[PDB]
RNA sequence: GGUUUCUCUUCAGAUCGCAUAAAUCUUUCGCCUUUUACUAAAGAUUUCCGUGGAGAGGAACAAUCUGAGAUUUUUUGAGGCCUUGCUUUGGCAAGGCU
């Protein structure tokens, strides 16, 4: 709820790092969330070396943890 | 919200990575309300092998990550 | 199933090509035209008696100053709130042009 | 005019008289008839968004 | 006739349906009959052209 | 005053004046001056303060048909004490309801026009009269003005084909086409779509009903229908949106008639105007004069139109001050 | 088709080029607008209707030019046609007096001009396909069906060139060598027009003889075309020509009580009601009628005036008919301002158009 | 529930959740992505008509 | 997070007014001995009868009122395990397992 809105505000104001369940940590500006925990992030570098991507949409089933 | 952006970006060529390590890059033709999508001219890279050209590839929710194109403004769908 | 002499049976809840009873309207009349008639009749005739009940049945909420408008801009506002943005014309030009 | 008012938020039709966005010539305003065809480039959503 | 002869896709919208309701006060079955008559006339004109 | 209440009150006045002149055997004018030049002015307290006044004109209303205006129709300030109708005792803004608006529209029937659109005023409106003044040419129904401004081979008689003469009306309707030197000319409004509105007489008929004045449709090659009962039965608790709502009420035809009412009667709310600023008879001379009238009243119609056009032409927006 | 013709003049002649610049400006701003300069020096604007030309003239007077401008009365542009065949087998010859062209002109059938103008048949078709198209529905001979050379004043124009030469088929290679120059002579002759400098329509030009000089070269290198123009004009003049007047199709939407009043307006303007019908689902009526285009000036204004603005009409170009008079009757006297009756109409239109642009006298044997 | 219309009659190559790859002509599919395909040739074996569940099909590609 | 009413200040570019008067000046007319008072058109300005928005102060009434606010296919367990190179010691890349 409001904690997800605060996390989206932190990801708009800074870079949020999310570690998925597929052993990949992606750091970048997360733009949108979802009710099924799907995350849409802009300019995200995912390390699993860090590879850069412009826009990445990930389903919430493969997500594990996230932080600012 | 994210499904709305995925349906809105269903014209340009995008790259979708499955949970099995298969990555397919091609032009999205139709994306449903679920994660099932259809792609054309897909230069699908095999799992630690060479890529192949597929005319029409249909993917349940087996896709883990999808690389959306750069056509995404701050208020295109927000 | 809407347009073109298809009738609706609420007992079987099914759309048939044959009218089930006499004086039974078609699906386009009963499902599309008659609620439009009832919406415009409730606006232009019953703006103060049964209009907020009718707007509550449609899930449309209006402010106090919006109900003080004259009949043509209020009806325009009610139809804009009900039908929303213009999407059928856009879908026509997508799947037919 | 309806498509413009759907797209443009601060452009609103007046209550008494009809707005006419594409009729930009004053001859079309005084005559009340379309004279010259006008193009409009707009971005519109469908039912699927 | 000109749109058929220019080889373009043709779609039809029926504007001013409120004139069937507020202005003419038709019953809704007769409004359906008028709309179907309009559609049949346009289809007959296209099939003739 | 509220403008529809004022117009309805004067329409009721018009009805009782016509009835009184029809029914009285000998109407007698009061003499002028009522008092002599040496008769002193009467004291109010000695003569007028302690006598009961006589009756007013006051058209009696039907308690059934004219119910929602029956209580307050003949007050000085009609609904000033009420709060849900007027804004207060400064009596500035008014909000009314549609049944009593239809009652006022019925009561003001004698002083109102029968037209539903401006297509009656084709070459008989303000822009046409401005063009007519600027060209120094006039329709015989319209007014006349002073001139504003005061060899050609196009006027050669051996090069001009005449089948129909170029009249005044074509020089007004298309003024840049048929006039050399057009100056200070206003383009008239073109055709407006015809308001095909059917007036119902009896309230026993339904509000949505095929009138005999409308021509029948008489509808007389396959449709892309789906398969009959193959699939797609409707789920439970789905319905048309307003199934419990009736199609039409008793106020529906009155509201539909109020949609195409004249200018003060197609409103739910408005601002009160001064009693000087309401011309009750402007629509009478803004239309054409009826046939069979004598010369004197047609000249009166022309002069009223001339004064109206001269008021509209010289009008400027007011300054700040 | 833009058929309404309006002459335009500046008030001060010293401001003559300025409005000319504005004329170029209105030619930039209207697609179907045609501006011509005649031999008389006047400038001619062609339009489709009264409202269209009113908008053009308002834009000329207020936007692209500040010059006060005189406007003439509106007229139409006519065409030229024939009724009966060439009674005399007329002919002409080259300035190098070896080639001799003999050709006669006769009118076409009913559907042929509208079949050519709607591009049902083209010159890019197969010769056998074109011959089958003529033979199945026009019952032409196959010799005549293979005889068709060229069309009209332009591509898909409503005139047909047919070559039927039996003694000149022995040098038909040389006939095909001069065929192209015969074609441009035919195009120029049907584009210009000898009667009142208007277009020629619904004529079949049938060649009878072609005495071509053997290997002409020096004489067959440009002298063929004005010879062919004189042949076309002389064959046209010997076949009782007529003026060919445009007609408008008018649809009127009216209330039921005003309909007969609409008839009255057509009674003053040489019109006739094609079809009166009630509109289904509406309390109005549709009156479809045909009017002459000359009598159509201010028809809408008179219709709205006589019906208190209730009846409204729209009008568009439909087709052409023949003027009831004869254009070449010298015995017809023309009153200078009286509206002429029906047998004097073509003579009046002829005389006034020729006084408008060209020479007053017309000679039937002016070429040969 | 929408991909069955475009591949109603054409043969397709299917990839199951066990890593198996098959080729066969699909006939009909259910609303829960349970697709029935005839002549499903295993890649080397032949199985004929077989129905696959929605969670079984990891990916699909159009063969015919 | 009240209404009504009174007064003052400021801004009006909306048909500020779904109504419409008068005056001054400069010219053209008409009447015409001359001057007011006049005729009726244009242009440039003003006055008057009214109006809208915002702010401030006062008085009388309700004293609140009006708001915003889990397993059964595709969003949760098919989860663990040995070997090869790196070990970047949290594991990655490859095989049969269950």
């Amino acid at each position: 709820g409001p904690l997800s809105v605060l996390t989206q505000s932190v990801k708009n104001n800074t870079q949020v790092l999310i570690n998925c369940r597929n052993n990949k940590k992606l750091l970048g500006r997360v733009k949108a969330f979802d009710r099924h925990c799907n995350m849409v992030l802009e300019n995200v570098k995912e390390m699993w070396k860090d590879r850069y991507i412009s826009k990445m949409f990930l389903r919430g089933d493969s997500v594990i943890v996230v932080l600012r | 919200k994210l499904v709305r952006f995925l349906m809105k970006l269903s014209h340009e060529t995008v790259t979708i990575e499955l949970k099995n390590g298969t990555q397919v890059h091609g032009t999205i033709t139709g994306v449903d309300v679920s994660m099932n999508t259809h792609l054309k001219a897909v230069k699908m890279t095999l799992k630690n092998r060479e890529p192949v050209q597929l005319e029409t590839l249909s993917i349940g929710n087996n896709i883990r990550y999808f690389i959306l194109p750069d056509s995404l403004p701050l208020d295109t769908l927000l | 199933r809407l347009w073109g002499d298809i009738y609706f049976n609420p007992k079987t809840r099914k759309f048939t090509k044959k009218a089930p009873t006499s004086s039974s309207q078609r699906s386009f009349v009963e499902f599309i035209l008659e609620p439009l008639y009832k919406i415009l009749a409730q606006v232009v005739g019953d703006v103060d008696t049964s209009l907020p009940r009718t707007l509550d049945e449609l899930g449309i909420h209006l402010t106090k100053e919006e109900l003080k408008l004259n009949i043509r801009p209020l009806l325009r506002l009610v139809c804009k709130k009900f039908f929303g943005e213009f999407t059928g014309f856009v879908d026509m030009c997508v799947q037919h042009i | 005019d309806c498509l413009i008012e759907q797209t443009h938020p601060e452009i609103r039709k007046r209550y008494d008289q009809d707005l006419c966005y594409t009729d930009i010539l004053f001859t079309e305003q005084e005559r009340g008839v379309g004279i010259k065809s006008t193009p409009v480039t707009v971005v519109l959503p469908d039912t699927k968004g | 006739k000109h749109a058929v002869q220019e080889r373009l896709a043709v779609t039809v919208c029926i504007n001013k349906i409120d004139r069937l309701i507020l202005e003419l006060k038709l019953p809704p079955t007769d409004a359906y009959y008028k709309l179907r008559h309009i559609v049949d006339e346009v289809n007959g004109l296209i099939s003739m052209y | 005053v509220i403008e529809p209440v004022y117009i309805s009150q004067w329409g009721s006045m018009w009805i009782m004046m016509r009835r009184e002149k029809r029914d009285r055997r000998h109407f007698k004018r009061m003499r002028f001056p009522p008092f002599d030049d040496e008769e002193p002015p009467l004291d109010y307290a000695d003569n007028i303060l302690d006598v009961e006044p006589l009756e007013a004109i006051q058209l009696e209303l039907d308690p059934e048909e004219d119910a929602p205006v029956l209580d307050w129709f003949y007050d000085h300030q009609p609904l000033r004490d009420s709060r849900k109708y007027v804004n207060g005792s400064t009596y500035q803004r008014w909000q009314f309801t549609l049944p009593m608006m239809s009652t006022l529209y019925r009561l003001a029937n004698q002083l109102l026009t029968d037209l539903v659109d401006d297509n009656y005023f084709y070459l008989f409106d303000l822009k046409a009269f401005f063009t007519s003044k600027a060209l120094n040419m006039a329709i015989p129904g319209g007014p006349k003005f002073e001139p504003l401004v005061r060899w050609n081979e196009f006027n050669d008689i051996n090069k001009i084909i005449i089948r129909q003469p170029i009249r005044t009306e074509y020089k007004i309707a298309f003024p840049y086409l048929y006039n050399n030197l057009p100056h200070h000319v206003h383009l008239t409004w073109y055709h407006t779509p015809n308001v095909v509105f059917i007036k119902t007489e009896d309230p026993d008929l339904p509000a949505f009903y095929f009138d005999p004045l409308i021509n029948p449709i008489s509808h007389r090659s396959q449709e892309p229908l789906p398969d009959d009962d193959e699939e797609f039965e409707l789920p439970e608790f789905v319905e048309p949106f307003l199934k419990d709502t009736p199609l039409y009420t008793d106020n529906t035809a009155n509201g539909i008639a109020l949609l195409w009412a004249p200018r003060p009667f197609n409103l739910r709310s408005g601002r009160t105007r001064r009693a000087l600023d309401i011309p009750l008879v402007k629509n009478w001379y803004r239309e054409h004069c009826p046939a069979g009238q004598p010369v004197k009243v047609r000249v009166s119609y022309q002069k009223l139109l001339k004064y109206y056009v001269l008021n509209a032409l010289k009008h400027r927006p007011p300054k700040a001050q | 088709t833009s058929v309404i013709k309006i002459a335009v003049e500046p008030v001060n002649p010293s401001e003559l080029p300025k409005m000319l610049d504005g004329l170029r400006k209105v030619n930039k701003s209207y697609p179907s607008l045609t501006t011509k300069v005649e031999e008389s020096g006047e400038h001619v604007i062609l339009g489709t209707g009264e409202l269209y030309l009113d908008c053009v003239m308002h834009d000329l007077r207020k936007m692209y030019s500040e010059i006060d401008i005189k406007v003439a009365d509106p007229v139409v542009t006519f065409c030229e046609t024939v009724v009966e065949t060439s009674s005399l087998k007329c002919f002409a010859e080259t300035p190098n007096k070896k080639n001799k062209i003999t050709m006669i002109a006769e009118p076409l059938e009913k559907g042929l001009a509208e079949d050519i103008e709607n591009e049902v048949v083209q010159i890019t078709w197969n010769r056998k396909k074109l011959g089958e198209f003529f033979q199945t529905k026009y019952d032409w001979d196959l010799l005549a069906a293979r005889s068709i050379w060229a069309f009209g004043p332009d591509a898909t124009g409503p005139n047909i060139l047919v070559d039927d030469t039996l003694p000149s088929e022995v040098d038909k290679a040389l006939l095909g060598s001069v065929k192209d120059s015969i074609v441009q002579g035919f195009q120029w002759g049907t584009r210009e027009g000898p009667l009142c400098d208007e277009l020629i329509r619904n004529v079949k030009f049938k060649i009878l003889d072609a005495v071509v000089a053997q290997e002409p070269l020096h004489r067959g290198g440009g002298q063929i075309i004005p010879t062919a123009r004189r042949v076309v004009y002389s064959a046209f003049l010997m076949a009782t020509p007529r003026l060919m007047e445009p007609y408008y199709f008018v649809e009127v939407q009216a209330p039921a009580d005003c309909v007969s009043a609409v008839y009255t307006v057509l009674a003053r303007r040489r019109g006739h009601v094609t079809q009166d019908a009630p509109i289904p689902g509406s309390p109005l009526y549709t009156i479809k009628a045909f009017i002459p285009a000359i009598d159509s000036f201010g028809f809408e204004t008179d219709l709205r005036t006589h019906t208190q603005g209730q009846a409204f009409s729209l009008s568009v170009f439909h087709h052409w008919q023949i003027v009831p008079g004869d254009p070449l009757d010298k015995s017809i006297v023309i009153r200078p301002l009286e509206p002429q009756p029906a047998p004097h109409l073509a003579r009046e239109f002829m005389i006034k158009t020729r006084r408008r642009k060209g020479l007053s006298e017309d000679v039937s044997i002016s070429k040969f | 529930s929408s991909k069955m219309l475009q591949h109603i009659d054409y043969r397709m190559r299917c990839i199951l959740q066990d890593g198996r790859i098959f080729i066969g002509t699909f006939k009909a599919f259910d609303k829960h992505m349970n697709l029935i395909l005839c002549d499903c040739d295993e890649f080397k074996r032949v199985l004929g008509l077989v129905l696959l569940r929605g969670e079984n099909l990891v990916s699909m590609t159009v063969e015919g």
